[PDB]
């Protein structure tokens, strides 16, 4: 899509879980790399590296 | 006055003015604009031929996000992207539609995206033959490429109207940006309506440490 409420979700989690940035497991880590992940593909770049 | 420029063609409008942010590309344009402008000038366009090359007068540093449409209005371009001085063209209302669902604003008599804090409106190509959409592509292919890869030194975030008109858009780019291709707001079952485009934005620009885009400054009351 894009451009659906969806993805509007998934970047305010990621822009969620970039201000604290202290996860504490392996999950939290995982689903913030595999946020990126799926950012970097689909607006082909954006402002946030993998941790 | 002080940082406007000029460059002179050998084809109407003749006279090309620039702000300084623009002066790494001109040389090329001249060029390019000198060996198609003929050919391209035969038909009456749109906007005029005086209009063409008015959005290169904004400065680019200050800029965070470009909107991007394909080419002007086939009729009634006035060589700025997306204006309607009278409020009268779908693409604009939509979006005025969009922008007043996400700020609330309910009373207005028109919209602009030029004057936006930080937004730059564009058309890939500058022109097009009266009436007729995308009649220009062919003529204007070299520069448009030139042009919009200019941009995107500058913009964090480029977002393009029209699935179709951009599907390939990031061929036509050397070096990757933020990039959003949305819906062309007249489109098949108003699937720009459910669009979140302008929200979108705002989040990976603060993905970015920038600062969000106020889109209820483009108001017109």
């Amino acid at each position: 899509a894009m451009t659906s409420s969806a993805d509007l979700t998934n970047l305010k989690e990621l822009l969620s879980l970039y201000k604290s940035l202290r996860f504490s497991d392996s999950a939290a880590i995982e689903k913030y790399n595999s946020l990126v992940e799926w950012g970097t593909s689909t607006y082909w770049k954006i402002g946030v590296q993998k941790v | 006055q002080d940082p406007m420029n000029s460059v002179t063609v050998s084809h109407a409008p003749y006279t090309i003015t620039y702000h300084d942010d623009w002066e790494p590309v001109m040389s090329q344009l001249v060029e390019f604009y000198n060996e198609v402008a003929s050919w391209l000038l035969r038909d009456e366009t749109s906007p005029i031929p005086d209009k063409f090359f008015i959005q290169l007068k904004q400065p680019l540093r200050n800029k965070r996000v470009c909107v991007c449409g394909i080419d002007p209005y086939p009729k009634d371009g006035t060589g700025v992207p997306f204006e309607s001085p009278n409020f009268t063209k779908k693409s604009i209302k939509e979006i005025a539609s969009s922008i007043s669902r996400l700020t609330g604003v309910i009373d207005y008599k028109g919209y602009n995206l030029n004057i936006i804090d930080g937004v730059i409106p564009w058309n890939y190509y500058l022109s097009c033959k009266l009436g007729e959409t995308k009649s220009h592509a062919i003529y204007w292919d070299k520069i448009s490429k030139l042009l919009l890869q200019h941009i995107t030194k500058h913009v964090s975030v480029l977002y393009c109207l029209g699935k179709t008109d951009f599907s390939n858009i990031a061929a036509k780019l050397e070096s990757p940006v933020t990039t959003i291709v949305g819906y062309h707001p007249a489109a098949r079952d108003r699937q720009f309506e459910k669009d979140r485009s302008f929200e979108i934005i705002n989040v990976l620009l603060e993905l970015d440490n920038k600062v969000p885009i106020n889109w209820a400054q483009g108001f017109i009351y």
